[PDB]
DNA sequence: CGAATGTGTGTCTCAATCCCAAC
DNA sequence: AAAGTTGGGATTGAGACACACATTC
């Protein structure tokens, strides 16, 4: 995941009647008045990638007033520059995707199937890795026991392991038939060539057990728990919060050691939750630092955090240098003054008005 | 004609989210707004980084104001330039050195001074962060053009130069004009060093801010600097250090039992009572509970007791060819033909 | 319903060691740091009425280290003075329920059937009335519809009907035993007078079971408050100056707000106009109800997802509210320290809270 | 042969309806009364709390009230000040914004005594006390009437409420108040000036309109300062001028009909400067009324489109069920009475 | 336009957990 | 007598599935 955003353009989404929004590799922070649009363009960037589902209505996305939607997205990865298109005129929708100028994609679901697959994300496991909601910061934490490990593969780069084990499949399967051409005749000296195709069939399963769920992903994961749960550790004790130190289980499972006891994420304050999921979050970004560039988005995570751990929060964002482009949406200050680029919103008429600053 | 170069103040600083440690950066402050009264210098020139926050508390406003009053009312001209964490980031809210307009020259350009019948040009700007660079080197390129006709010239900046910090750096070395004397800021390491024909100073920070800057403290001691400009020239020479008493930090990290031994002469041989941190065995701590009050907190964590690489060695430990598990892993995933190159190793290298 | 908190003292309760706290009447202000000791008082607040559930362990709510726990609670319903004392040794439990000075019940079961039967309120619907914890302030209007409904009742004091509706099944199916006793049962026939008698008279109790009833007189009752409640939604709704023509309210309590070219539902509204609606709702209710269910609400966090000015205007708000006796707020923001009537201050040395009250 | 100047409430920092203009008319109206104070040269200026309006204010309103008050005391006007509820510091460390003022504003907290042109007048005053700590108000206040017999001139500065004035928020009554020659109060907005105890109460109303309900206000008696001359040895209405600032105004329309057209455009034309607007504007009407946000400030109107026992019964009645039953019941159920021994005898005695 | 879709919702379930009382 | 042992009860999570809503070919 080498992800990076670059501009989007939305027609009469939501508040949104015009708006084109630059965005900036670094800290970038939209702030604004509570219902001024800030969540509202992540709506949009969503919208690009995904088309509407039954919870994405069009009646919900169109300006009341208004009976249409256009959202154009520009976004790099691994190198290239993409270009999405959704339009819905009146009754009938349409989307385009180009990749360097010239066209990729030109139907709805044809757009869909190439944004999967360009960036290995579904739609629902995006919400839990790279848009983060309100409130849900420790959603990620708190997914089910095969959801979490689930959505941990994608956060740790170790899912495209298991686009080569299914993908061995179709290469096993495709070895056995040359050898059915043989096994499926061989009934009703060069015998020993015979031989030198079966022990070669054999040999690629052993190899797409390399790339399965128990073999590898399962080892790498293994040896990848240390190394978060010292990031994990240096993140949190920035908060000055009185633990001993955070133990990360191989089954991402968080344990906070108390001098006199331990605690789990059930026992800790809203606060204190936060301050182990951002943590956590940070940790996994930090320890494939060069692996997996990802950029990152956040909505409001400084809420249920007092003064003090706000104003920590910041300088935390500010010496993290593993994400290259992290977006923030915020209605405190303790992130204005962090921020490389600050982008203002606010709303006239029910209308929202971008102001980029530089 | 004797100046000071002081920065990085960083009022209103609360670390740990302690009350005592909010304090003693005000004390530093304080005994250093002291200690320069006690000096008498002509000019005070304070680089940056004065109030750690765009909205201080209004204790911190209070210390810095009566502060720089007193300066004032002692004919000690200062010169300030706004920091990083001093630049309005919103609309109509001000900067808190606006309250310290009527004592500080607040240096957004050129100024003058007579010293004693000599004329020492003094010139300074903002934090100017690393996007709008192109308008800071404007603004120096005028500082230039009004500078060849003096001597004797200093230049205050609030910024990072690249060959001293790598990390955040808005401005390189060879964009810096010649001057006398650097007043720089934004960095806490306190350095010190010739350029261009002059002397190029970071004052560094007054208390120790991040946990980075005891290492230097026990080394380099915090403070400001006291600078001789009576002659025509500037040197190494005359530039005195004035150091500051800040708070003791005790660093440990005891995973044995010679670990316990290190610690009450150290915490004892030092000024005040200081701030432990590290990690701290599990088994040690609670015979380490009986000196809590000679110390002032405990930071310290309580302990009990590339993937390329990784898959070919992960193969070969379950027997299979690592070079071969690797190249197939990129054929696929490049989605290149796996047909073309699975086809050769049947024939060639197998058993 | 005049429900209104005294004290509460507690033991090794989480991070409570020992901690006695007492309540007052008006803008009650908890503050502290994170993880501080905020929430847990009014865990124990929720231990005392009801009783340690499955997930409410009790390796969850003991103080990690200790090996028992105790809390007292003091407070005020009605007008009577009620405490309550529930204790953990080393591994049995009791419970105490004393009612103005005097015992009432003595064991836990017998305490927590108790508790039930003065504040009519269960376990369920405790929290989404009196105590709302962090978030769910709004939860109830987006909640799902019968469940809104459910709890709509409760805050309005129709849940009081709704006793008599089950409560009403016990006569009902009682006196049809009563028949059963007689069915099975040169004298004769002044029995077939008693045939029409009685079970004319079950139809009728079945006929006066169907008024208690939800769609009977709750759901017309219910009918009957929603305009009161509409205007003084609007009325402060428009405080928190939000660009809307006005807010409306259907029977089913489910809301459309009126925008210039289109009316909006809580589906597309932001998270802080959510808040917005949720406690001018509440507050709605409650200024409705000014002598019915004179009751107090405990606040947990609400100006979260609020920005800057909405939580001032909120604060200017609450102290005009009058309909309300006792409101505690949680907050860990100063938008609201400075219009509370009493600040009690919470910290935290290490993993033990103490509490510094300020009258 | 002295004057003197009361002002209070002057809320610096208030950004009403978060707008720019709102926060800077509050500035300059305040800018002003120091502007007309300096032009009066008044030998005390009593400014009785509510400064500023938050515990936190900007840095602006920091400025804008220090330089305010440096050229009061560097005219030789001492200025006396009590802590208003706006200003009392909340948590404990942390000081109050009045502590910038320190070297040029006297914060009340005691007694003191001043020589003017050969006369001793008696100043004290105190802090806002919550309504809790009433009894430590009413100690201090005893305090300050012993401390105070030997002077035939007294005044008594006070950040409260007074019963006969508020009664929805008062925190002292009128018997608590000794007898003081001038009662320089505060944290009401309505400017109200009156006799009382053989002396002269008086609230200095507010500098700039802050909350909408005190517009009401503003229109009867303007609102500004006081300036009060103790020359004589008592004091009456007749020797304290108001002195009036210029706020904003405030235009109030009902436009449901044309007839209340023509009372926006001539009352929006025929003020001072650019007004707000609020209140009720039909739909119909509220696009032709949108001509003027040019010679309107902002629009604050509202667009407008186009107990229980009593139900019961008349519910249970209306069903064709005798409602005193179901009320008789819906009692008798609630409390832990026999419902057999009332429902026995509806069964024998009141049924069909 | 009707079918193919995922998306959410309501509700139902077996199963576990742990408090509470009892022998 | 004392200690665990034990079943009654309440709530919770995960797993199934028809019933919708709306997008989309
Ligand atoms: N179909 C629509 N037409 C017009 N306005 C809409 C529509 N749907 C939602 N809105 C408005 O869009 C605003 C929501 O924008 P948001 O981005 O969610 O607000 P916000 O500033 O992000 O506050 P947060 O971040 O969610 S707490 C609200 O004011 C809604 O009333
Ligand atoms: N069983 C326990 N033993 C000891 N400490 C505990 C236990 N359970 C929880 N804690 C700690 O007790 C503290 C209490 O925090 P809370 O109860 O959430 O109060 P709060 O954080 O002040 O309020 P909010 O609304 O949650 S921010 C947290 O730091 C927990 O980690
Ligand atoms: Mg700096
Ligand atoms: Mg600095
Ligand atoms: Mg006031
Ligand atoms: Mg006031």
């Amino acid at each position: 995941m080498s992800m990076i955003l670059k501009e989007i353009r939305m027609n009469n989404f939501k508040s949104h009647v015009n708006s084109r929004i630059k965005f900036e590799k670094g800290i970038v922070a939209i702030i604004g008045e509570n219902g001024s649009g800030k969540s509202s363009i992540f709506e949009a960037v969503f919208f690009a990638l995904f088309g509407a589902g039954s919870n994405f209505n069009y009646d919900t996305i169109i300006t009341k007033g208004k009976k249409s939607v256009y959202v154009e997205l520009d976004f790099e990865v691994n190198g290239n520059n993409y270009k999405i298109i959704r339009e819905y005129d009146s009754g009938r929708g349409g989307a385009k995707l180009y990749k360097n100028g010239k066209p990729y994609a030109t139907t709805i679901s044809a757009v869909n199937k190439a944004v999967n697959e360009i960036l290995g994300v579904d739609r629902n496991m995006f919400l839990n890795s790279i848009y983060i909601k309100q409130g849900e910061i420790a959603k990620f934490l708190s997914l089910k026991p095969s959801e979490k490990l689930e959505t941990v593969a994608k956060l740790l780069g170790i899912d495209e392991f298991e686009k080569c084990y299914q993908k061995m499949g179709e290469i096993v399967k495709e070895y056995e038939k040359r050898l059915e051409r043989i096994e499926g005749e061989l009934n009703y000296n060069l015998e020993k060539e015979k031989e030198k195709l079966t022990k070669f069939v054999e040999y690629l399963d052993k190899v797409r057990r390399i790339f399965g769920r128990n073999g590898f992903q399962a080892y790498l994961r293994e040896k990848y728990v240390p190394l978060i749960q010292k990031y994990l550790n240096e993140a949190f004790s920035e908060f000055d919060l009185p633990y001993s130190f955070v133990e990360l289980t191989k089954d991402f499972e968080v344990r906070v050691h108390a001098p006199n006891g331990v605690l789990t994420i059930d026992n800790l304050s809203g606060g204190e939750q936060i301050a182990v999921a951002l943590s956590l979050r940070l940790a996994i970004a930090n320890a494939l630092i060069g692996n997996r560039v990802e950029c990152i988005i956040l909505d409001e995570p400084t809420v249920y955090l007092d003064e003090n751990r706000r104003a920590k929060l910041a300088e935390i964002f500010r010496k993290v240098k593993s994400i290259p482009q992290m977006i923030i949406i915020t209605h405190h200050r303790e992130l204005e003054d962090v921020a490389d680029v600050i982008i203002n919103v606010k709303k006239d008429g029910n209308v929202s008005k971008v102001k980029i600053n530089g | 004609m004797m100046f000071v170069h002081i920065a990085d103040n960083h009022l209103g600083y609360r670390q740990y989210n302690l009350d005592d440690r909010e304090k003693d950066i005000y004390d530093s402050f304080k005994l250093c707004i002291k200690k320069i009264l006690e000096i008498k210098p002509d000019v005070v020139l304070h680089s940056g980084d004065l109030f750690n926050d765009l909205r201080p508390p209004v204790k911190a406003l209070r210390i810095a104001m009566q502060a720089f009053k007193k300066l004032h009312e002692n004919n000690i001209k200062v010169y300030i330039v706004a920091g990083n964490h001093e630049m309005p980031r919103r609309l109509g809210e001000e900067s808190p050195l606006a309250l310290l307009k009527d004592y500080v020259k607040i240096l957004d350009g050129k100024d003058v001074i007579n010293v004693n019948g000599e004329e020492i040009f003094i010139c300074g700007t903002y934090y100017h962060k690393k996007s709008k660079r192109e308008e800071m080197l404007d603004k120096l390129k005028n500082f230039e053009s009004e500078a060849k006709n003096y001597k004797k010239k200093i230049l205050m900046l609030h910024q990072g130069i690249n060959p001293y910090i790598p990390l955040d750096y808005e401005l390189e070395h060879f964009d810096l004009p010649k001057f006398s004397y650097y007043a720089l800021g934004h960095i806490h390491k306190r350095i010190l060093e010739r350029f261009n024909d002059g002397i190029l100073a970071y004052s560094g920070s007054t208390e120790i801010i991040y946990r980075n800057e005891y290492e230097d403290y026990k080394k380099e001691g915090k403070g400001f600097y006291l600078v001789d400009f009576s002659g025509n020239d500037l040197d190494i020479s005359d530039i005195e250090k004035i150091d500051i008493e800040c708070r003791e930090f005790v660093e440990v990290n005891i995973k044995d039992k010679k670990s316990f031994n290190e610690a009450v002469n150290k915490i004892e041989r030092c000024k005040n009572k200081p701030v432990v941190f590290g990690k701290i065995k599990r088994e040690f701590k609670p015979w380490f509970d009986t000196l809590k009050d000679k110390i002032l907190i405990n930071k310290a964590i309580i302990v009990d007791d590339n993937i390329k690489e990784l898959l070919v060695d992960y193969a070969n430990r379950q027997g299979i060819d690592g070079d071969l598990v690797l190249s197939l892993y990129k054929a696929l995933l490049n989605n290149e033909n796996w047909k073309e190159l699975l086809d050769e190793y049947y024939n060639t290298k197998f058993r």
